């Protein structure tokens, strides 16, 4: 005498929303959203990621005097760029399949950087010391691309070149190697002396005859003339042929390289930090278990679905009152 | 406000209680006290807590990485690419956020049916030896003690009176 | 269907009453009459109406420009296309399908609790002083004048009465 | 979700075995099992209603999924492996929760047949009988076989004490 | 006396489904799928959309001489081609990338054209008036494109040319060029004295160099020959450069541009008139709130859902009895 | 004397789960996910796939020798090919376009294959019977594809050569060649006597100038040459020009061919039989009405939507006991 029957009630003032009603304030509630990220790259599978800084995919591979100080770690989970690095293709010309190779080496599972041509044995009846540029500077010094050598001719002699380099590793090789087209006849003569020269790079699957394009362009970093830069893939136990009369930039380093596909790139501002996260975007890393996530559309691993909304307040308890 | 309960029949609700969302307020001789009921209370917070457990382990993801790269002149696959990416941000979104109205309405609703069901549950133990006030509150015909209490919240309550 | 009221124990509708979509039927001495319940009514309104403006108004969607142009060599990008398309419209098509056929069915049993609702409310208040027909009519065992009415349907119901 | 099944009716009579809901008399003239015919009836042609919803409404295109690339389409290679496994989250948390939602209505609507047809006899014999607490009523007079015919037929229409 | 609870009930006929149950008559119900266009391609941010009549995108810029009437419009939201529109480039040939370029020009936000090598002033040593053809006929008599010059040689003589063009527009300009490939050497010299030529185009971005390839190609509007179309975008700033010893067909008139991403083409006989409208298909425009519509699938703008759906009627009220 | 009101129950274990409870026994349920397939390779429409066994689809088109007892079926729904098979481009070289053409190859609406260039009265200026290598073996002794015929020097002379066939069938008809690039100087004139040669191709829409391209590839099939093929397809009344000094692997067999478009292609070793299915994969096909299932991603025809669910049971009864 008596005996009431009734529900909860406290402090709380979480409003959540229904399909009736509108800013229901009730006892609990969880959140489906996260909206919290740490503002760090940090690593992605246990792997820490490529960070390139001052220099870009291109600057990095051709081996650009600037990011000089870069390329050691035998493999990555993704690759990161910053908005500011404008240090790629010094000498101004074309990266043939350029956002592609950057693709295929957005992750990797081993890469050692190995030369391929030694400069010094290989390049025996041609110049290999006279191959640099004001384009691409090294200490005020005119200098070139590390892995790259530009062959010119010995004092009045260009004969007809030919190397090949079989794959002995276990794995792929990236090798990348160059086309010059200078921007009159008389820098073709000067540089290689023959006047109508080819170039023909073949493996197994690529075969391209490349033929120098002379004539005058607009001065890009001070040139005139052009490079184009071309990539390939060389299967275990295939070999690729270099052949050419002329206007060949050759490999000095190649990579042996095997690619686990399925990663990105990020170019941002964000620190590289050394945690271990399951889902990456360019603000930073986002650790949670929530199905839904406002933080960034561009993401990289296993994130939560990306989602506008501002808030997803899911309802536990009971009205409050 | 489905089934009559939460904000119908019964208006508020107690802040004393908190042992439980659902529960009784007793007034006897020996006192009055707030008693949540612990078997109610403690099913609903398993079902609700699979609940949660439910709209968020079921969202199994894959390994990939959104975002690609294109130049000035793949502009085309590059909005193909934009396409793919604002079609699942229309989808999701709208998902989510009726997924979260819909959920919410029924879990209000569950809330509801758990206290309107606790409050049938006791009137057809009683049916003569207590009075409807209509206020979710009976009104004994009889002494009730402690242990007479402990019997109707216990399930198991005896029915030898007047 | 689902709470026993509509099309339950109360079969048909009154083509009669035209205020509200719950409402009464009096018959005393004074004369006959069909009021809506304005205040159960208004609070139905304001919530279906509510539930309406949530499933259009969540529907927030991009700028793009769907459809693309490929050539006779990029029949396969072409076809990627397709399916994103195709992918869009199965995806829609079948939530939106759905969608219209859980809350057609949860509309309907919303206005069947209202009315069960409705019902219990009035019971509750004049337990004795009527007895149930069975056909969601009670028939008053006292002379019940528009002002008695009028404090039934009111909330406003004494018991001092008999 | 209506205290009915598995509430205050505790468990099922494997005895019954012509519908899902009805009722076992216990007068002289012996006991008997017998589902209510029109209610389980109902419910049969809306559960089938509903699973051919679920089934019926996803009406899907001929399409070929699945598409070649060569090595240097890594990229629009990679696009398509997105909207794949886009589509592939998609369908399977949306098929994972449809299944989630509609069992836990579906146990509801079965939940609310049975106490529907509690209530519909307890408001047919008002003081005729009382309630047990266990979906049993105890009737206060002889209800013979055709007696019973006309509380499980809805016309129990004759008030008899 | 009584009292009996009930609910609403009208004349009403509209039927609803539910998951339990098909064909539910009710007292209220609303549409979520909007299935009424207004048959007509209206304006779509503010500015309406260029409508090529009967031209198509190739036959508009090159200047075909039936496309010869306006579309002076500074900036369109869309593009609009009729399925009965043929004329494009009345000269046979390949337009190299001609759908990136279409997409490119779908949206404009400025778009005026000047000219950029002006006729009399910039081929001093070359004929810019024999330049005409059969294939492009304005009323019986020869004609060519009005944005393009066929030079030819000025009486036994076709000199190296070499012209350029600085962008000192505020935005990129658009330049489009031509590559003639004679049918037979004798047409060779008759036009480009020259019987080995070549051509360079050249910007800070672009450089390719063309070698005429001369042979017989099944008649196409009565020509054996072919003429090949080449575009590009120029920075403002950047300059760019045309050389060449014959079979060039120069830049007469280029496009000072300004391009707002995110916009298509319409290919419609739907009249196009003076009307808003968020969204835009083949059909018409739609006019609605709804989340879905059934109209067109390929849709332009901010519109619903496409849906296969035939009706979506949502109930409101309830059983209607 | 008593009257009680209860529900069914039976020996029924089947379980269901729901947003508020796992594993509920309940007496009746239907399962959504289809998870069964006849492991067979079936019909699609009412048509047949096309098997190619040992080859793909490069060496069925060709006609490497062995892919000889292959192609006749003049229509199908999709194209099987056994990730054993090896036999395509028996002679080392690229095929340009590969993809794409396999993807128009698909499925066809009728597809007949006829003598474009008849043998014997085609070519009486040159060898057509010494084009044979070892790289592509019937019995051991050298030979070619069926469908190609590699044209040499009739004895110390390679005269212009210039055939053109027009389409006179009421379809597209798909026609193949190819480019031979010699290793040496010395076999280009032992083979086609002229050592500066070209060959040109060209139809309506087609136009294509190729150079050759001499040089020492890596062996492939014991060749240090390479051979790259080509194909394009020529429409109802338009005419496509062969016209070559050398190098030329010129059509001996085209195909009249009409190509319903929206099929694709399956690799794999599941057996084909005479059945019909309207959902097809590499796995077997599948014969459901369900809305999902989890077999394989990869499908063909009108089927569920793939789905990573393990079981998806839809409660229909109600809770057992
Ligand atoms: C058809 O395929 C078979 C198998 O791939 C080819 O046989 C191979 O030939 C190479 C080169 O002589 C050998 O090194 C392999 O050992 C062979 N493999 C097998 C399984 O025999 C054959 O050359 C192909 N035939 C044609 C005409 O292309
Ligand atoms: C009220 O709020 C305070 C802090 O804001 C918190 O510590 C306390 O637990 C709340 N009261 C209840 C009953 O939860
Ligand atoms: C109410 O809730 C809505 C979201 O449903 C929110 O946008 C708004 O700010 C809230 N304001 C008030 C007064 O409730
Ligand atoms: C991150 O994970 C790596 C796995 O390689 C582990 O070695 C390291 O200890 C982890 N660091 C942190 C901070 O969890
Ligand atoms: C990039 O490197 C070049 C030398 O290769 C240097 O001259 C230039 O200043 C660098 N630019 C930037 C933005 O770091
Ligand atoms: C314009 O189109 C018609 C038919 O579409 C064609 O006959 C005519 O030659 C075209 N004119 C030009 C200049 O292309």
């Amino acid at each position: 005498d008596t005996l009431c029957i009734g529900y909860h009630a406290n402090n709380s003032t979480d409003t959540v929303d229904t399909v009736l009603e509108k800013n229901v304030t009730v006892t609990h509630s969880v959140n489906l959203l996260e909206d919290k990220h740490n503002g760090k790259l940090c690593k992605l599978r246990g792997v820490a990621p490529l960070h390139l800084g001052k220099c870009n995919i291109a600057g990095w591979i051709l081996g650009n005097p600037e990011c000089e100080s870069l390329s050691t770690a035998s493999s990555w989970s993704y690759i990161v760029e910053t908005p500011s690095s404008d240090n790629g293709t010094c000498y101004p010309g074309d990266f043939i399949d350029y956002e592609e190779l950057r693709e295929q080496l957005s992750s990797v599972s081993s890469f050692e950087r190995f030369e391929i041509f030694p400069k010094t044995s290989s390049w025996p009846n041609h110049d290999s010391n006279k191959g640099v540029t004001a384009a691409c500077p090294h200490a005020g010094a005119k200098s070139f691309y590390k892995n790259l050598i530009w062959l010119v001719k010995k004092g009045n002699s260009y004969p007809k070149l030919s190397k090949s380099y079989i794959n002995d590793k276990g794995k792929e090789v990236l090798v990348l190697w160059g086309i010059h087209h200078p921007s009159t006849s008389a820098d073709q003569q000067s540089l290689y002396q023959n006047a109508d020269t080819y170039v023909f790079v073949g493996s197994s699957r690529y075969s391209k005859k490349f033929k120098p394009e002379i004539a005058i362009r607009p001065k890009v970093r001070d040139q005139e003339g052009r490079m184009n830069y071309y990539w390939t893939l060389v299967e275990p136990g295939d070999k690729i042929t270099f052949e050419a009369t002329g206007n060949l930039v050759v490999p000095r380093y190649a990579f042996a390289m095997e690619r686990n596909a399925g990663s990105g790139i990020i170019i941002s501002d964000t620190p590289v930090h050394d945690c271990n996260t399951t889902c990456q975007t360019p603000k930073g890393a986002i650790n949670t278990s929530l199905p839904f996530q406002n933080i960034h559309p561009i993401t990289i691993g296993k994130c939560p679905k990306y989602v506008k909304s501002t808030k997803l307040r899911l309802a536990t308890g009971l009205r409050n009152i | 406000g489905l089934f009559g309960a939460i904000a119908g029949f019964i208006e508020g609700g107690w802040t004393g209680m908190v042992d439980g969302w659902y529960g009784y307020h007793h007034q006897n001789e020996q006192g009055s006290g707030y008693a949540a009921d612990l078997k109610s209370t403690q099913n609903a917070i398993d079902e609700i807590t699979n609940k949660v457990n439910s709209v968020i382990e079921k969202m199994n993801t894959q390994f990939t990485a959104v975002g690609k790269e294109f130049n000035h002149l793949e502009k085309r696959i590059e909005n193909l690419n934009k396409k793919v990416d604002d079609g699942f941000l229309d989808i999701w979104t709208y998902n989510a956020e009726l997924l979260v109205l819909l959920e919410n309405e029924r879990t209000l609703d569950y809330h509801d049916s758990n206290v309107k069901n606790l409050y049938e549950k006791v009137r057809s133990q009683l049916k003569n030896n207590a009075k409807e006030i209509g206020n979710g509150c009976f009104e004994f015909y009889h002494k009730c003690d402690n242990t007479c209490m402990e019997s109707v919240k216990n399930g198991t309550y005896d029915y030898p009176k007047y």
